[PDB]
């Protein structure tokens, strides 16, 4: 439930390829960008940052959880669905 | 006054207090009940309300707050909702059992008063919870309602008063947290008796959604005679605030344990040696009483010399009045295993909802239960007193509440005791 | 012990027959119409009751009759058949001996009572008789502490108790006579031993006191 992983604005590659490494099996690559990622305070700093190193990228907004109306009385109403069955 | 007790019988309420006289309607007539209810009822909620006000009265039920201020949150417009009082006759705190006596032997009392605190509030019918090992009780109960009915006294047209009122008696079956206001109401819908949170108060979110009012079984049923003889006669027992009589419960170490109704502020000393006989083996031999019931502090012999039964002289003492009823324990008592059986009782009865008293009541339970053996070390006296103020105040009820007090009045008053066993431990094994 | 989890036995499962008297839906009716409609989940507790004063116990059959009676899921009568003590989720004796052994009680010598009634019966506490006759078990305050040591056998009380009384009460049971509910001791009900401290006087009759405009 903790939020505290959801403020800051991050930019990261797009994944390539990994392949099984024949003598372990461990996870191989040739992907030197493979575990970049950047943090951004605004949106706007990031697109700035992407654009000044020449790469295409694709922005998403954020989302942010709606707004809710919570009352405890409503689980006890007179002739609503919202009353409880158990608590 | 300043000198209070020695009630006379013409001041007592509950007059079959003993059940030597007919509790039937017969009975309950030539004793003065149902006693011009019509004119009662026909003055209004508002002129009633008035009387409850100026008495003074408090709640029986063991919290004590002000009856007329709490019965006229309900003296509000309906929103096309019914409503509803609810009568507590659950009873479950050991050491209490005062409402017992007027279900079996007062019975039209209490339906009177439902119907006149029914009317005050505006409720159109009365549901009594009982708990479910009081059957013959129940059963007493229903006989009186059924003569009720039939005399025209509730129901359509009660007692003339172009008023409607219903009384109807659901059992419990077996939980003391369903004496608790909201446990009871989540109990009468079909629940697990499991209190609810506030807000929503009763008066606006209550049984099936709708404006409750949750009262005493005495508090509802010294309502008529208030009315009746007015809440001047009732204001002039005991000190301020703390007016009117009270049914006390005298039990443990007394050579006569009783029932008996005396008035408010009357000394606690009093109150035993007058009508339970005294302590068994004389006052000397007292060692500690715990004055409300279970969830009340116990006081010590020092204390209980000087201090009067109200409400406001026992906060004072560091304990409460709760539901009057007086447990007494001689110097012969095992006062640890005393209180420790207390916290198994609360063990026993927690409803389990909220975290605090879910895990918190079981914990304290098991260091008293090493307590009384001895097998722990004095800093973990200290440790208890922690534990039981992290439950106090961070529960959904009162019932976590009343299992912290009563280890924090042994601690208080018995620390020396304590210590005395876990030396006697450490040296019969080392 | 006490278990709260259901499994499944061949003297209780889904199976096991149980059904209402028709008395006792004529009984059902009364208690539902109690409640505002619409409202008749309150009714499961009283129900829930009544299949148990009928059958001695509920059987999980008897539970999932309740909820079916009054159309309720069955695992919202299972929460209230498993929270609440006095119902016997468990088939009982004839006669369910309760014992209070809390404070107030045990202050007044309730553990001579349980004693007398384990080496009497030859059981323990929680333990049924060999014959099915009694059960034994503690229970906490049943709220008649003024006559306290006292238990409850069903629904009836017997209070003011001494190890002599219990053995007599016992012996009533097994003949097959009702013992007669109430003290043991000399007196009637909570009133003091040796004589009202209060209440000598005659009642005051109608009228008395009442204040004057009413
Ligand atoms: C665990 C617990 C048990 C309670 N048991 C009772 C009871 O058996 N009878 C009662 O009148 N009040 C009991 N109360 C107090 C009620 O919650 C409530 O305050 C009272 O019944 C109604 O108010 P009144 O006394 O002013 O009339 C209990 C409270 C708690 C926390
Ligand atoms: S304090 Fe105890 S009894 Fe009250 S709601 Fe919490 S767990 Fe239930
Ligand atoms: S303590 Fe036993 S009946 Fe109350």
């Amino acid at each position: 439930s903790g939020v505290n992983n959801t403020k800051k604005w991050k930019m990261e590659f797009d994944t390539r390829e990994r392949w099984e490494n024949p003598l372990m099996g461990w996870a191989s690559t040739a992907d030197p960008l493979s575990n970049m990622v950047l943090t951004f305070s605004a949106k706007e700093d990031a697109i700035a940052f992407a654009e000044k190193n020449g790469w295409s990228y694709d922005v998403e907004e954020k989302k942010v959880p709606k707004p809710k109306s919570k009352s405890y009385g409503a689980n006890f109403s007179w002739n609503k669905r919202t009353r409880v069955s158990t608590k | 006054k300043t000198s209070f007790g020695s009630l006379k019988d013409e001041d007592r309420i509950f007059t079959n207090l003993y059940g030597r006289h007919d509790w039937r309607l017969k009975g309950a007539l030539r004793r003065g009940d149902w006693y011009k209810t019509k004119e009662i009822l026909l003055k209004g909620p508002d002129w009633i309300l008035g009387e409850m006000k100026t008495s003074g009265l408090r709640g029986r039920g063991g919290a004590g707050f002000p009856t007329g201020l709490k019965w006229s949150f309900m003296n509000k417009p309906s929103d096309g909702r019914p409503k509803y009082l609810v009568v507590n006759a659950d009873e479950g705190e050991p050491g209490t059992c005062k409402d017992r006596e007027i279900m079996r032997h007062d019975p039209h009392k209490l339906v009177e008063g439902c119907l006149v605190g029914g009317r005050a509030m505006g409720a159109r019918a009365a549901y009594i919870y009982i708990r479910g090992e009081f059957y013959n009780e129940a059963s007493n109960l229903q006989v009186a309602i059924r003569e009720a009915y039939e005399a025209g006294l509730i129901g359509k047209n009660a007692c003339g008063s172009d008023y409607d009122f219903d009384v109807f008696v659901v059992r419990g079956a077996g939980a003391y947290i369903c004496g608790e206001e909201t446990a009871l109401i989540e109990s009468i819908e079909g629940k697990q008796g499991k209190p609810r949170l506030k807000p929503p108060f009763p008066a606006d979110v209550g049984v099936f959604g709708c404006p409750t009012t949750v009262a005493n079984v005495e508090t509802v049923a010294v309502s008529p005679t208030i009315c009746r003889r007015g809440g001047t006669w009732f204001a002039g027992f005991g000190r301020e605030r703390n007016s009117g009589t009270k049914l006390f419960n005298i039990s443990g170490h007394v050579n006569h344990p009783c029932t008996v109704e005396e008035e408010m502020s009357v000394p606690l000393k009093e109150l035993i040696e007058k009508h339970a006989g005294g302590v068994t083996g004389g006052w000397d031999n007292l060692l500690a009483v715990i004055p409300g019931g279970s969830s009340t502090p116990l006081i010590p012999k020092s204390v209980c010399e000087t201090v009067l039964m109200d409400f406001d002289a026992l906060v004072q003492a560091q304990t409460g009045l709760g539901t009057a009823a007086v447990i007494v324990m001689d110097r012969s008592t095992d006062i640890v295993k005393a209180i420790a059986r207390l916290i198994e009782f609360y063990k026993h009865e927690s409803c389990g909802q909220c975290t605090p008293c879910r895990e918190g009541v079981d914990w304290m339970n098991k260091v008293m239960a090493r307590f009384v053996k001895g097998d722990a070390r004095p800093a973990e006296i200290d440790s208890l007193w922690e534990i039981s103020k992290q439950i106090e105040g961070h529960t959904i009820c009162a019932l976590g509440d009343g299992a912290a007090w009563p280890v924090q009045g042994l601690i208080r008053h018995f620390r020396p005791e304590l210590e005395d066993r876990m030396q006697r431990f450490a040296q019969q094994h080392r | 012990g006490a278990l709260f989890v259901h499994r499944d036995t061949p003297e209780n499962n889904p199976d096991t027959p149980f059904d209402f008297t028709p008395e006792n839906y004529k009984r059902i009716e009364a208690i539902v119409k109690n409640y505002p409609e619409g409202h008749q989940a309150a009714a499961v507790l009283p129900v829930l009751d009544l299949a148990q004063r009928q059958n001695g116990w509920l059987p999980i059959s008897a539970m999932n009759k309740v909820a079916e009676v009054l159309q309720v899921p069955p695992m919202r009568v299972y929460e209230v058949a498993t929270f609440y003590t006095m119902y016997n989720r468990k088939p009982v004796g004839k006669y369910h001996i309760q014992v209070c052994t809390t404070t107030p009680c045990m202050l007044r010598d309730s553990d001579s009572i349980l004693e007398t009634l384990q080496r009497k019966l030859g059981i323990k506490v929680g333990e049924t008789t060999p014959d099915k006759l009694f059960t034994l078990i503690e229970v906490e305050c049943l709220g008649a502490c003024v006559n306290a040591p006292m238990v409850q056998i069903n629904d009836n009380y017997y209070e003011d108790l001494t190890p002599k009384d219990i053995e007599e009460i016992i012996d009533e049971l097994k003949a097959g006579k009702v013992p007669k509910p109430g003290p043991r001791s000399g007196r009637f009900c909570c009133e003091p031993a040796g004589g009202l401290t209060s209440l000598t006087e005659p009642p005051k009759g109608p009228g008395f006191g009442v204040q004057a405009g009413l």
